[PDB]
């Protein structure tokens, strides 16, 4: 968007002052939408010397004569030209500016407008900026942040030593990565994205996206009336072990609940019988194993089972030992079908295999699994969308990096999912999503499309749970999938 | 009413 | 407001381009508020070469990429600098402009945005501008006018040969006289007044006002609990004749229904008995007249009746003959109380008397009565607020010039009333308003305040009638006054 | 939605 503002001024010829005026009035309107009538409130506007501060002076000026009181505290040592222009207007209109933040000043105001730093912040916040931000956060006032809460790195969502906790953030043109990834997402509060007059073509030239309800609705496959089960695809799920007998069942029902026609599971005997006792609509093939885990002796049978399906999911509950590792890698190297690779299949995966496959794959790691896959620390991979993009491009796959905000990428397009809640931070949730992705691929969506629709619907289903989210289990999530689909439509 | 009187 | 825009740019330093951008975005938001989601509509924007047209280019540009279709027809031979600037932006953003209005083009659009002429129009519209405006008015499309419907004289509300009939008019800063007086008021449709960033001090330096609910609520007098009838004033109404026996009754009840403490009527016997048969709370004093009309022989009695009141109303139903003329003028010259002068008292009034009175007066003519009073034609006085102001200043009075839009002025402040409906175009309505004004003066409001509150409440009462307005009568209006007061509070 | 995506 730094690019976007510059082209809009330099190539399109929109005066920088017009963009700044539109930015500020949009904050005023946003506030009115959340607070109702503004005339009873007293506003403290905290302005930096940059263009975020300039936007703050526009806000402040537009409140003059209309609200109970407005004061600007200017916290800068110099002003960008647009900030200087809007400072001068604020003062010409009769506005009061002070240059020293006295901690008790907070007592006399209802709303704090945070226009200290925007996307221009670089480096840790120190000194008196930090003391001020901390005082605002302890004040209990309503906080409205201009563009991004001050102290959030707009490219990453990390806190730069400290940051404002906003009730309402008003950003311009498009959301920033820092609104979408945590901790930034938490500090943003309610986000409104304001149209401030950039050409719609430039706004739409962005290559990273938030997954929206309208996007998912347009990707949901068609259900032709004259269909039969094969119309809706066939999935094989290779999953489970004597240790982990539940995973197959959750993956399988995840495929069925999204509309897949036929789902079969290959599960070590007698753990395969667990699935049909719970959901007799599943096909749960018994696999004769030596000690309760898949091994190379099961390679040929699993390849034969794969011949008559559209997609294969592998990994949930397989276990991780050397014999599973041999099986997984040899299977994936030979399988000429799309694969969804999760859990223990990721843990044992040789990435060389991904490079040599002709068929597509989707990988669904959490950050612990991603860290192991690229031999890095969890902190180095968590919310690292550039790493994810590089990995997907280098390995010719779709990568679905699960977290509260889920990143989906094929290395060219990257999508961020914000549906869900903490009830999904519980064993079994990932197994459901794996089945969902395979099911949608089986119905004819591309690996990327299937991943996009699935992460959104999985999170939206969680949110439809009727009692406290901490009590949500994967079994209940399964029941909520068709409701999420209905509500989406 | 910030924007419009109706 | 020509003044207002210039000071805002030249003294306050707001770039003219910022004001024009704010004007245009305000039209977009106004449209969304009335049409809902704009994305399904096709917009035809008609732009002149002036700043109204410039505002139109801002509207058009802001719709690009967001609605079904936008086309501008540019109808000018040259462009003001701001219009030229916004034309260039419109084109840079990919907007289509044609310079010839083909009559069938209307078929392909849902909404016409009228940005041809604003407050800059001078003189009759001829030629192809007129043909275009007439085609828009025959088209049945939704019409949104920028600032004022093109063809209305913004200072007077007259049609300049022809004018656009708008469904929605969006004006900037303040309403214009042309929105408020007819025929302009009819052609405006629904009016929204947008704040486009003028300093609130300049907007409030205007000396003419629309009478609003908030103004009337703040002027309504207090009702202290420990009161008695005298707290709320005493009114004498000198009214009626053998020809016109109903007028006194309507005036008297008009005073009582607005909260006046005591109302007495002086009416020629036996017509005085009509009043108490209908409303026995009135005092209706019998006056012994020679032939059924007040004359000089009743002067002394009426002066004695005036000693114990706060205000005297005179005129409704008196009749107009030489003996009434002698009485009225001699009475008013001698009466040292505020007077409300209506109807036949206006018809016989010698304005020299107004100049020589020490006490205040309010006059309540309709345009026929005003025309007779200043010896002009009805067309010369109707909606002539400058004449009204001159008359009030020269005669030291408040003038209430009744019409669908009522003008109230003391020569320094002028207020326009827009409440009411056509049920008030019926005999008896004016007699009620006279009593209302006297009553409010008796309660302690200034002549100007009393006139302001009364015209608003009288019109608002009419609008509360539950059946078709053409069936409203003065008797029913009386019943609705206390409801208007309640609703106002 | 002309002004805001929420
Ligand atoms: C203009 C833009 C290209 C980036 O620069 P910017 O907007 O001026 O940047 P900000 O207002 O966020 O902040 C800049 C100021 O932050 C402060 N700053 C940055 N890091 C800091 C640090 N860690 N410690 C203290 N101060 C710091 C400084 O005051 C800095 O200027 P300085 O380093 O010369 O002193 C653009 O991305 C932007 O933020 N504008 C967004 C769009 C907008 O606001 N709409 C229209 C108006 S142009
Ligand atoms: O030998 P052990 O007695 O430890 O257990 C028998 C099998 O269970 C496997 N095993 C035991 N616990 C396991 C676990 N937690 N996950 C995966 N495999 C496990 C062992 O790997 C062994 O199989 P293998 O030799 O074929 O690899
Ligand atoms: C399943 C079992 C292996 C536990 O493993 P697990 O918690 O699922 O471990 P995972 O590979 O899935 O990785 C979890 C890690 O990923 C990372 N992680 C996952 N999601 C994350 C996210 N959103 N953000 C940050 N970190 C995340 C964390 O480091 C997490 O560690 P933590 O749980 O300590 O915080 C174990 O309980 C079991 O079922 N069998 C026991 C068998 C055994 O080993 N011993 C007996 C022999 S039979
Ligand atoms: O602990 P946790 O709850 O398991 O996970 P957290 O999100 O708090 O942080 C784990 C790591 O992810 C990193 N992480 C968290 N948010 C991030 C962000 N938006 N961008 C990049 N990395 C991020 C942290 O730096 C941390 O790294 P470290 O512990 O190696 O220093
Ligand atoms: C600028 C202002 C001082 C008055 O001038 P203006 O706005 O340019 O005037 P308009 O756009 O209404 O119209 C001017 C044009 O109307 C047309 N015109 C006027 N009378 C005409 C006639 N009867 N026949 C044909 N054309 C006529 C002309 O095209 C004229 O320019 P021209 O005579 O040189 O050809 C101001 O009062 C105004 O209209 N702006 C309102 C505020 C606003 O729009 N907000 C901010 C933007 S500045
Ligand atoms: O003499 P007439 O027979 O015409 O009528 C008697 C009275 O009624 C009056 N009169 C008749 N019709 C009247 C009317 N329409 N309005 C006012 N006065 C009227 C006359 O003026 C006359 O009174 P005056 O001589 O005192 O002025
Ligand atoms: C009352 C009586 C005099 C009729 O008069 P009226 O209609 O009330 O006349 P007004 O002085 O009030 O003036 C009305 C004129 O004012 C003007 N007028 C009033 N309000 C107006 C407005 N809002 N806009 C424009 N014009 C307006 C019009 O010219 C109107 O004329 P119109 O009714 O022909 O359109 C008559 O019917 C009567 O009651 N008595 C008859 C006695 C008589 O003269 N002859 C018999 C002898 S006893
Ligand atoms: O006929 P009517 O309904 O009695 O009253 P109208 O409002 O149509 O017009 C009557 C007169 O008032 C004038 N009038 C109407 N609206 C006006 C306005 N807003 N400003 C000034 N005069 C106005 C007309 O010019 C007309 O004059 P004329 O007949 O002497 O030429
Ligand atoms: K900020
Ligand atoms: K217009």
């Amino acid at each position: 968007m730094k690019e976007i503002d510059e082209l809009t001024i330099k190539e399109y010829g929109v005066d920088s002052r017009i963009l700044m005026e539109r930015a500020g009035i949009s904050v005023v309107l946003a506030m009115e939408e959340e607070l109702g009538n503004l005339s009873d409130y007293r506003f403290l506007v905290l302005c930096g010397g940059g263009n975020n501060g300039g936007d703050g002076f526009v806000v402040a000026r537009n409140l003059l004569g209309v609200v109970k009181d407005v004061l600007v505290v200017f916290l800068g040592k110099k002003k960008t030209p647009d900030c200087e222009y809007n400072y001068g207007l604020y003062k010409k209109f009769g506005g009061k500016v002070v240059e020293q933040f006295e901690p008790s000043i907070l007592n006399e105001f209802d709303v704090v407008v945070d226009a200290i730093f925007g996307t221009g912040l670089r480096g840790e916040i120190t000194g008196e900026y930090a003391e001020i931000i901390n005082l605002v956060n302890k004040s209990g006032k309503v906080v409205v942040s201009v563009d991004v809460p001050s102290g959030i790195d707009s490219n990453t969502g990390k806190v730069l030593r400290t940051a404002v906790k906003a009730d309402l953030t008003v950003t311009f043109g498009v959301p920033k990565i820092g609104h979408i990834l945590f901790p930034g997402r938490d500090l943003t509060g309610k986000l409104k994205v304001a149209n401030i007059g950039h050409p719609v073509h430039l706004i739409n030239s962005i290559n990273r996206y938030v997954i929206t309800r309208e996007m998912v609705r347009s990707l949901l496959p068609e259900r032709p009336r004259d269909s039969h089960k094969g119309t809706y695809g066939k999935v094989l799920i290779i999953a489970g072990s004597r240790l982990y007998s539940g995973a197959p069942v959750l993956s399988g029902m995840g495929s069925l609940k999204v509309g897949t026609g036929l789902v079969k599971l290959a599960v070590p005997f007698p753990q395969n019988l667990i699935a049909t006792s719970r959901f007799p609509e599943l096909i749960s093939v018994p696999i004769d194993t030596e000690k309760g885990f898949f091994s190379l002796q099961n390679l040929q049978e699993c390849l034969e089972l794969s011949k008559d399906v559209d997609v294969v999911a592998i990994g949930p509950g397989l276990g991780n030992n050397e014999h599973v590792r041999e099986f997984v890698n040899e299977f994936l190297k030979t399988l000429e079908k799309p694969a969804v690779i999760d859990a223990d299949a990721i843990n044992v995966l040789d990435t060389s295999v991904l490079k040599e496959r002709k068929s597509p794959a989707v990988l669904t790691p959490h950050p612990g699994e991603m860290a192991r896959l690229v031999k890095k620390t969890v902190g180095d991979v968590k919310y690292n969308y550039e790493l994810a993009e590089e990995f997907a491009k280098e390995n010719d796959c779709v990568l679905v990096l699960k977290s509260a905000t889920t990143i989906v990428t094929d290395g060219e397009k990257t999508l961020f999912n914000i549906t869900g809640n903490t009830g999904l931070s519980k064993g079994g949730s990932g197994d459901v999503l794996t089945g969902m992705i395979a099911g949608f691929i089986a119905q004819g969506l591309s690996p990327l499309e299937a991943s996009t629709v699935s992460v959104y619907l999985h999170g939206f289903a969680a949110e439809l749970f009727e009692q406290d989210e901490r009590g949500l289990t994967a079994s209940e999530l399964l029941r909520l999938i068709p409701e999420a689909i209905r509500r989406l439509k | 009413a910030w924007l419009f009187e109706a």
